[PDB]
């Protein structure tokens, strides 16, 4: 069966979550919202820019600068590391 | 058991990954997958941590019963053999022409549990079916120890009790000086001497003799004629066991490794086991059992005795031609005939071989091979077969040695492939009974520490003998041993 | 012998075979 | 000998299960036709059988045979083939019978095969056809057996079936003793590059040799060099002869894979002793001196045929190159420009062999997926990779590479583009685990291979190559391996009768040129007519010193083995000889598997099958009995669940054993829920 | 009788080969062998003449029936061969893997009867923890609890 | 129990192992007067 | 108690063989000596050995070169022949080109300086007309038996060929004691052993390595305790 | 009593195991039960104690749990009561 | 060469004088190629002493009688030769053994004259019936290994005289056997285990050391041939 779960790649991908969980919560707790609620990392569903505004009240701009200020923070040796191997 | 390396590195993969990102040598898993997969130098080092403990399982289809599957710890070997340890082979009915085995893994905690308390090897000696032992001795070690125990009268060094010219020049103040007289060319291994032990208990014999209690072997002393080679022998056996002082003939093991099995622990029978089949193949290769053609000695007078019988069926022969005797009674008194004629070649050649000779020496030792065997190898092969199951009245006349001829050897192969055939239906018919009896009794399973009943069936127990005696019932063994009493055995 | 370019192996054999063996693939 | 076959099985034939055991039987008509002793010994016996050496089909096809017609007691040479029915009608004598020496025969009775196939003695008139020659009721390959009549017809049976399953060594060593057909039944196994037309060589190479015939026109023999036989066994042809030579009509030219100028040779020549050495070779193991490693003298090669194909399929065109999804450039080095592999490269066991890409289309990606690729910054690339990895426990290099395309117009099956095949190969050194055999049965996996130093060696330093157990000799009825081994000895060292007083009494009738013999002088004892025990003894005991004064195996065939190992003698002189031993084609390699976790089958959800993917071993009814036996149920639980169909209980083990927390408790099994819908499904209310 | 014949004439074979097989595990197969009787009469209770049950479950049916009005249905021995045996056995889901499974399976359907999962056959099928070995409760529920001493130290 | 030496225990399914040890050395059985008898 | 101890004298028969005897020993343990020399000779006698070569017109091991009548495994087994012994560490390289029809012995190899072929007269391949030739060949220091390195646990290109190695001057060794042990006790051996190594280095030389191993391994156990 | 040593798989001597069990069979589930109580501990050290403990014997380096279970069970580190 | 890895020899004791000596890792395989040798060297190569012709007043022909004891002469002979005792004088020395009235004759009993130390006085050795007079003398002379017993180099060397065996060795029994310690990243490297058990004259600890010096000296005449030989060095100490 091709469509079956290698079933090292489903703890893979377990181990993935959390240590995706760790290193987002290696930030503040606005950035760590912004991501998931960005990605559906929580709900499975990617809440827009603007419903994330308005979760936080804030306009358009304030959570695309929130998100790619978190993107610069994410993409560094230090904080990829520990990820690099999961892709 | 002996185990590929590269074969307990795919087994274990899943341990292994754990047990190497425990260790800071991989960040994740992943890596430590396609580590194992690159086979990176120090996942050896993490295999054998894995690999310790971790008792691995060895079936040998056809699992015929229940030893098929033991269960062993697993030590890392070269190559890619599974190495298997020689005293299983009985068990696993298993030579080594090829067979090949299948290594399970048992996971759970509770299924280690099982391999190594249940299924473990040195936990079953015994056979199930039977109570006889099967991690005894056999093929080699037997031969070995055979010769290791045997004595041989008028060897080297033996106890030579002559006075008034010299003293007894045959005791030895220990096995340690025997020994030492032994690696000189001094004491043969074999001659009777008349060691003085301290570390082995005596006999009953002399026990009740010297001691009468019991003379707590531990540091006594006494002296017994023997070989060094026994006393090297009850070496091997535990300290509380008594001596032996025999010739360590097949049969002779098997009671010796019965009474420890039904006496000691199993961890001690198991080691001892072990032992013996160390010493056995160490003087095994000392032995000096080879087969040149130079001793495959054939009886000097077969010839004499071939013209005598077929002096007789050649008169049988001429009898039919005149008609007194039909075809099947010609035929049945050549059969007779030379039936007679191959017991006669047969005695002739076991009184003709000395006493020595390895191609005889294998086969009275119990190690392998029946009397029949040698006789086809020096003597005569006898009748052979009709492929419909009919003697040919023929018949067989040379040895293998001699070599056939051509009609003799075309007469042999229809037994030969008789015999195949036979034995292919017959193992294929076997699975076929025990399948119906795996039926019929899967449900009977002990459920009460005691039922608490009064009846129960009688047991012969060596019937009473006409002169009056006790003489010993034959099969005893099977139907008394191993029972529970109903009633109370009372005694005049 | 019969066959050019055969290794001399001497033989042990008594008997002088009349014929020799066929052309094995003639089957 | 797969030519030559008779299988009374098959279309139209009698099948095996319906078959009785009395076909199976050999009925005295076998004789001089169907050869009685080689046949397959595993569950076809008797239903697999091949021709006599001399046999000859009818054209109604029956199996006529030939005879020496005899008049008056003087033996023709009318041959005459005689069918299997007209055999009956007359009186058959025998081969080995005392003709005097002008067809006349010398005793007045004779052995004869009557009707039936009964035996008998009649006078010599009424004879009337006499064998052509013995070993004429034996096979082709039962004829390459020395000393064939001694062995029971076991394991000559067993010998003549592992004597088609020797390996083509790089080497390829002729034995110091044999029959007559290592030359015959080797030039007609066509492997034999074969002087067409009497003619001197021109020019040779490794690759071809061009023979001037006697008249102008020329010819030029295109060598096979390592061309992958249909069990991956190397098929080198290298020519024997130089280019002056002069070469007749239907002379060898060129050796086979298991030729050696010529003749058979399927192993090699090995210094045996037949002690029981320090235990392993322990009830048919073997030991084996590592100078076999060393110098290569057991050493086959392999090659190994790799395959791959690039397909049309709905989404798109699959595609061979070196763009490859998410992948190291280290992995990719050995490929060239275009994908497959550079002619050369070693491999292992999960390389690249052809870099290949497949388009994927599109899945919802998982959204901690997303989130990686942003994080950084990696494309989709839909091309899905299905690339040919070599397979597990493969390696050696790659041999050659064989391409197609349906660009290049070379026809391929519909649905195809490009089909490339990646021939590997490996030079398996010997192993312990291999299962070398001698001729005579006696066959064995390697047991160990003990260092050079620590082998029992001869009063000369020369180690022994191998190390035969004595228990499996007499037990199995099969002292032509002692025979050959004596006369090995004696065919090695060179022997020399002492013609100094007339002719010695066993040699009275030896033939000539046997009173002496060179050393490695090979010999031959043809099968039903040899060496008998009184030749042989008389030659072992003159059997020339070597090359101080040292007649290292004394008259009754034995020596003194020293001890490699402690230092010591050995108390009693040990059998040594040179046997003539194959290697088998049952290497560890092409056996040996494992599986953790693999693939699983598509209908049921068990492991897969077989060493072909990783697959596990079996689980019958026999094993799960015994492991009840035990009263092990746990294990039990274990491998009828969670290792084989509980489905969602695979994943939970696996993260159990991996985070190393407690293996879970196993659900029910799938086969059984699979089951229940079956059940269900045939209206039967199961509940 | 028929007992000490049956495991005797086993044995003589089994010794003629020269092997060794104590006599209690024939006596175990053949107390399998032995468990039914025949119905010659019903009597009155519930049987059908000519029909096979168990001894146990003839005598509890005859302890029954011995109150409430006596019809005690004739019994006779009957030593009927393995094959037959097995095959009437309690457990249709056993029952069926042995022989004719289509016959079996479809009249223990119109028998509509109930296994209870008491054998080995059936628990080794479903995945469920066999009855033996180490799978009857006296061993499959331990309790394992440090004992009061060595608590105290660690 | 002729396997341990001592009582045979609670969950020996004694019935599986005399069927395995009756079935067992069948193969050994050379040879009505054989198996099939 | 036989106060002379024992001396080890030398009788030569060739030039790549000899005779040692060694006495007087004490009783039954000349074959003890013996075998450890024996052991230690065959086995840890460092060496030279060709360990890798590389063929122009050649990528691997499995093919045949355009004119040698050898086929390029068979030149690959007439190489692992070869007696050549080096006296530094690093790995040399020698150097074989050859052109046109001859027969192409060992001594056609001309070596880097600080090697020596033993054996110049070996074959190794005929050529014909076509035939050439051109063949890289690396020797090195070492010890004992050492199989085919690899080639991708090693850096080189795809042109090399890893070839076996066999590190051993020694070629055959035996021995024989000749206890006297007269009916007095003053009992001797004498370990007349037996050496030939393969004319790379002389009996003498090797026998003085190995009990130079000897030294030092049962020097481990002298006073260390 | 001094008889000999074992070593590795075999130590403890399951001839002073079954002197404290009652059968072979509760020896294995008494050993199984007490290994996976001995896993329990090593992985909940990563959040709070519970009352689980053990082990109680001092453990080898690397040593598998199921061992120290079963020496523990020689030592008389625990208590079992049957169903 | 360089060794690649060190061997050692990591001695362990097990009841006073039957140390355990054990050795690893080793080139695969020198554990025989020095274990057989350094069991000869233990057994037949260490200076030692023992006794060798013991003569006994009153017993001049029959070799079995002794007035006045329980033991006869056998027994007496081979309760001798265990008399671990160690001298200093290269040539033989007699020794006298007496004692009058009944009791139980032990070693300390042995009047030894200079040099010559018993190393087990308290070994009993025989006992005395009734006043009886047991005068004996003892030759203990010293070399090596294991000498049988001397018979008479002249027709008649002495009629009171009788000769007998002489342990010589100070081991007493010696076995070893190898290993496979590490055979994968080690690559099947071998481990001596030796067991010398001597009597308590020396300990296992000097007796092995005593061995070594005598293999390392006879291994010297093989080294001094070739000076400049490139060996196996196993490196610093
Ligand atoms: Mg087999």
């Amino acid at each position: 069966d091709s469509e079956a779960v290698v079933a090292v790649d489903a703890v893979s991908f377990t181990l993935l979550q959390d240590q995706l969980q760790s290193v987002l919560d290696t930030l503040s707790e606005r950035e760590a919202g912004v991501v998931r609620l960005r990605f559906g990392l929580t709900d499975g569903q990617p809440r827009t820019l603007d419903e994330i505004g308005q979760v936080y009240g804030v306009t358009r701009e304030r959570i695309r600068q929130i998100e790619s200020k978190t993107m610069s923070k994410l993409r560094h040796p230090s904080r990829s590391q520990v990820l690099r191997d999961y892709l | 058991c002996g185990l590929p390396k590269l074969m307990a590195l795919e087994l274990f993969k899943p341990f292994v990954m754990k047990r190497l990102v425990d260790l800071n040598h991989a960040q994740n898993i992943k890596s430590a997958k396609r580590m194992v997969e690159r086979q990176r130098p120090q996942v050896w080092d993490v295999l054998e941590e894995v690999i310790a403990e971790h008792p691995v399982l060895l079936n040998r289809a056809p699992t015929l019963h229940r030893l098929g599957i033991q269960a062993f710890e697993p030590m890392l070997v070269e190559g890619k053999a599974i190495q298997l340890h020689p005293l299983v082979c009985e068990a696993f009915n298993a030579d080594f022409d090829g067979d090949q085995m299948a290594v399970h893994l048992p996971l759970s905690a509770e299924a280690q549990a099982e391999a190594r308390i249940l299924m473990l090897s040195s936990n079953n000696i015994l056979s199930p079916a039977s109570g006889r032992p099967l991690a005894m001795p056999r093929l080699d070690m037997v031969t070995g120890l055979y010769y290791l125990t045997t004595e041989v009268p008028g060897d080297t060094g033996e106890y030579q009790p002559a006075s008034g010219d010299h003293p007894e020049t045959g005791v030895y103040s220990s096995p340690a000086e025997a020994i030492m007289a032994a690696d000189r060319g001094v004491l043969s291994v074999r001659a009777k001497i008349k060691v003085r032990l301290t570390q082995l208990r005596p006999p009953v014999e002399i026990e009740a003799e010297l001691f009468g209690h019991s003379g707590w072997q531990p540091g006594d002393a006494w002296m017994a004629e023997t070989t060094l080679g026994r006393v090297m022998f009850n070496e091997l056996l535990p300290l509380g066991y008594p001596f032996v002082n025999k010739q360590m003939h097949k049969k002779v093991q098997a009671a010796i490794i019965n009474d420890l099995a039904e006496r000691y622990p199993m961890i001690v029978v198991a080691q001892t086991v072990d032992k013996l089949k160390d010493a056995g193949f160490y003087w095994a290769t000392r032995s000096g059992v080879t087969v040149s053609m130079a001793d495959v000695l054939v009886p000097p007078r077969k010839k004499e005795i071939l013209d005598h019988y077929e002096e007789r069926a050649d008169k049988v022969e001429k009898q039919f031609q005149r008609g007194a005797l039909n075809h099947d009674e010609r035929n049945e008194a050549l059969v007779e005939i030379w039936k007679e004629a191959t017991d006669e070649v047969g005695q002739a050649l076991r009184e003709h071989y000395p006493d020595d000779n390895p191609i005889i020496t294998i086969v009275d030792s119990g190690a392998t091979g029946n009397f029949t065997q040698t006789r086809t190898l020096a003597g005569m092969k006898g009748l052979v077969t009709n492929p419909k199951g009919e003697f040919i009245p023929r018949p067989v006349k040379s040895s293998f040695r001699e070599g056939l001829t051509v009609l003799e050897y075309f007469i042999n192969t229809h037994g030969a492939r008789k015999g195949l055939a036979d034995t292919a239906l017959r193992t294929a018919d076997s699975g076929y009974l025990t399948r119906r009896l795996v039926d019929v009794s899967q449900d009977v399973i002990v459920r009460e520490h005691d039922c608490q009943t009064e009846r129960g069936i009688v047991v012969e127990l060596a019937e009473r003998a006409p002169d009056g005696t006790l003489i010993r019932d034959p099969y005893i063994e099977t139907s008394a041993y191993a029972r529970t009493l109903g009633t109370d055995a009372v005694d005049e | 012998n019969s066959v050019p370019g055969a290794p001399n192996r001497v033989s042990f054999a008594k008997l002088r075979e009349p014929l020799e063996v066929p052309g094995l693939l003639d089957v | 000998t797969h030519k030559r076959r008779l299988s009374a099985l098959g279309p139209g034939g009698l099948s095996r299960e319906r078959a009785g055991l009395e076909v199976r039987d050999v009925h005295p008509s076998h004789y001089g036709r169907m050869c009685p002793i080689e046949t397959p010994e595993g569950p076809n016996i008797g239903l697999i059988g091949s021709l006599s050496v001399y046999a000859r089909v009818n054209p109604f096809g029956f199996i006529e045979t030939p005879y020496r017609k005899v008049v008056d007691g003087v033996v023709s040479d009318e041959i005459v083939y005689l069918t299997a029915d007209e055999e009956d009608r007359h009186v058959v004598a025998q081969a080995n019978s005392p003709i005097d020496a002008d067809g006349r025969f010398v005793e007045p009775r004779v052995l004869v095969r009557r009707k039936a196939g009964e035996v008998e003695y009649v006078p010599s008139s009424e004879v009337d056809y006499m064998d052509v020659s013995p070993r004429q009721m034996v096979s082709v390959a039962t004829a390459m057996i020395p000393f064939l009549e001694h062995d029971d017809a076991n394991r000559a049976l067993m010998g003549a079936n592992m004597q088609r399953q020797a390996v083509p060594l790089v080497r390829s060593e002729a034995p110091l003793v044999g029959t007559g057909m290592e030359l015959r039944a080797a030039i007609d196994a066509g492997d034999v590059v074969v002087a067409e037309e009497s003619g001197v060589i021109e020019e040779v190479s490794a690759d071809y040799i061009t023979v001037m015939h006697d008249n102008g026109t020329r010819r030029t023999y295109r060598m096979r060099k390592f061309a992958r036989s249909n069990h991956g066994t190397c098929a080198n042809q290298c020519p024997i002869v130089d280019a002056g030579d002069r070469v007749e009509a239907g002379q060898v030219i060129a050796d086979g894979p298991c030729t050696d100028d010529g003749e058979m040779a399927l192993g090699k020549n090995l210094l045996v002793a037949i002690m029981p050495w320090e235990g392993h070779n322990y009830e048919d193991a073997i030991i084996l001196s590592n100078r076999l490693v060393e110098e290569d003298v057991l050493t086959s090669i392999h090659i190994e045929e790799h395959e791959i194909d690039a397909r049309d399929t709905k989404l798109g065109a699959e595609e061979i190159t070196r763009d490859i999804p998410n992948i190291s450039d280290e992995v990719l080095a050995d490929l060239d420009e275009r994908g497959i592999v550079r002619i050369g490269a070693e491999v292992r066991d999960g390389d690249i062999l052809v870099g290949k890409v497949t388009p994927k289309g599109e899945t919802e990606l998982t959204p901690e997926e997303r989130l990686l690729r942003a994080i950084f910054g990696e494309k989709a690339r839909e091309v899905r990779d299905t690339s040919l990895k070599v397979p597990h426990g493969e390696s050696g290099k790659v041999i050659g590479i064989r391409v197609f395309s349906r660009e290049d117009e070379d026809e391929l099956p519909a649905g195809v583009n490009e089909l490339v095949r990646v021939y590997v190969a490996q030079k398996r050194k010997i192993s312990d685990g291999d299962k070398l055999a001698g001729r005579h049965g006696n066959k064995g996996v390697i047991g160990k291979i003990l260092p050079v130093e620590d082998m029992p060696f001869l009063a000369d330093g020369t180690p022994v190559d191998i190390i035969l157990n004595t228990h499996g000799v007499p037990r199995r009825m099969n002292i032509g391996q002692i025979l050959e081994t004596h006369l090995g000895w004696c065919a090695h060292s060179g022997w020399k009768v002492d013609a100094a007083k007339g002719v010695p009494d066993w040699a009275a009738r030896l033939p000539d040129e046997l009173l002496e013999a060179q050393p490695n002088a090979i010999v031959s004892t043809p099968v039903f007519d040899g060496a008998q025990e009184a030749e042989l003894q008389g030659l072992l005991s003159c059997t020339l010193p070597n090359r101080d004064g040292d007649v290292l195996v004394d008259a009754d065939g034995k020596a003194m083995l020293f001890d490699g190992r402690s230092g010591e003698p050995f108390p009693y002189p040990v059998t040594v000889g040179y046997m003539y031993i194959m290697k088998l084609h049952h290497l560890v390699d092409d056996k040996i598997h494992a599986r953790s976790t693999g693939p699983y089958s598509m209908i049921t959800q068990q492991p897969l099958g077989g060493k072909a993917q990783f697959g596990g071993q079996r689980f019958g009814e026999m094993e799960c009995w015994a492991m009840q036996a035990y009263g092990a149920a746990y294990t039990l639980q274990e491998l009828l669940t969670i290792k084989s169909d509980d489905t969602v209980g695979r994943v939970k083990v696996y993260e159990a054993i991996v985070k190393g927390e407690n293996i879970p408790e196993p659900g029910i099994p799938e086969s059984f829920k699979v089951l229940l819908k079956e059940l269900q499904s045939l209206c039967l209310n199961v509940e | 009788e028929v007992q000490i014949h049956l495991v005797r004439e086993v044995q003589e074979v089994y010794r003629a080969q020269g092997v060794s097989i104590h006599d209690k595990h024939i006596e175990v197969i053949v107390r399998q062998m032995l468990r039914r009787v025949t119905i010659i009469d019903s009597g009155s209770t519930e049987f059908l003449p000519g029909s096979l049950i168990d001894r146990a479950e003839f005598e509890a049916e005859n302890r029954r029936v011995v109150a409430e009005g006596g019809e005690p249905a004739a019994g006779r021995p009957v030593l009927m061969g393995i094959t037959k045996a097995s095959l009437a056995t309690d457990s249709w889901l056993s029952a069926a893997s042995f022989q004719e499974t289509t016959r079996v399976l479809t009249d223990a359907a119109i028998n509509c009867r109930s296994d209870k999962l008491n054998g080995l056959k059936e628990n080794v099928i479903i995945g469920k923890l066999i009855p033996a070995g180490t799978g009857i409760n006296r061993y499959r529920n331990i309790a394992v609890q440090p004992t009061e001493e060595a608590r105290a130290a660690a | 129990s002729m396997a341990t030496g001592k009582l045979v225990d609670i969950g020996e399914a004694v019935g599986i192992v005399a069927a395995q040890s009756i079935g067992e050395p069948g193969t050994q059985l050379t040879m009505t007067g054989g198996l099939p008898r | 108690l036989i106060s002379q101890r024992p001396t080890l004298s030398e009788d030569v028969l060739t030039d790549n063989r000899s005779q040692f005897v060694i006495e007087p020993l004490e009783p039954g343990f000349g074959y003890t000596l013996g075998n450890s020399l024996r052991r230690t000779l065959l086995s840890s006698i460092p060496g030279a050995a060709v360990t890798s070569i590389r063929i122009d017109g050649v990528l691997h091991e499995f093919t045949t070169v355009p004119g040698v009548k050898e086929d390029v495994t068979e030149i690959i087994l007439n190489l692992k022949s070869l007696v050549v012994s080096s006296e530094e560490d690093e790995p040399v390289t020698m150097y074989l080109r050859k052109q046109g029809p001859g027969e192409v012995t060992a001594g056609d190899i001309v070596p880097p300086a600080g090697v020596t072929v033993h054996n110049p007269g070996m074959h190794i391949a005929t050529l014909n007309d076509k035939g050439k030739l051109e063949v890289e060949l690396v020797v090195e220091r070492g010890r004992g038996y050492v199989p085919a390195v690899q080639n991708r646990a090693s850096g080189a290109e795809i042109g090399r060929i890893p070839v076996d190695s066999i590190y051993s001057p020694v070629l055959k060794v035996t021995y024989k004691v000749d206890a006297t042990r007269v009916e007095q006790r003053t009992d001797f051996d004498k370990l007349i052993l037996d050496v030939e190594t393969k004319n790379s280095i002389s009996p003498r030389d090797a026998l003085a390595s190995a009990g130079k191993t000897l030294v030092e391994l049962f020097g481990l156990a002298r006073e260390l305790n | 009593g001094g008889y000999d040593t074992p070593l590795g798989i075999t130590n403890p001597p399951i001839d002073e195991l079954l002197d404290r069990v009652s059968s072979k069979y509760a020896l294995v589930i008494y050993a199984a039960k007490r290994a996976r109580q001995i896993n329990d501990y090593y992985n909940q050290l990563g959040e709070g104690i519970l009352e689980y403990v053990g082990p109680l014997v001092e453990p080898g380096l690397q040593e598998k749990p199921l061992s120290i279970a079963l020496r523990e069970i020689h030592a008389d580190l625990l208590e079992h009561t049957e169903g």
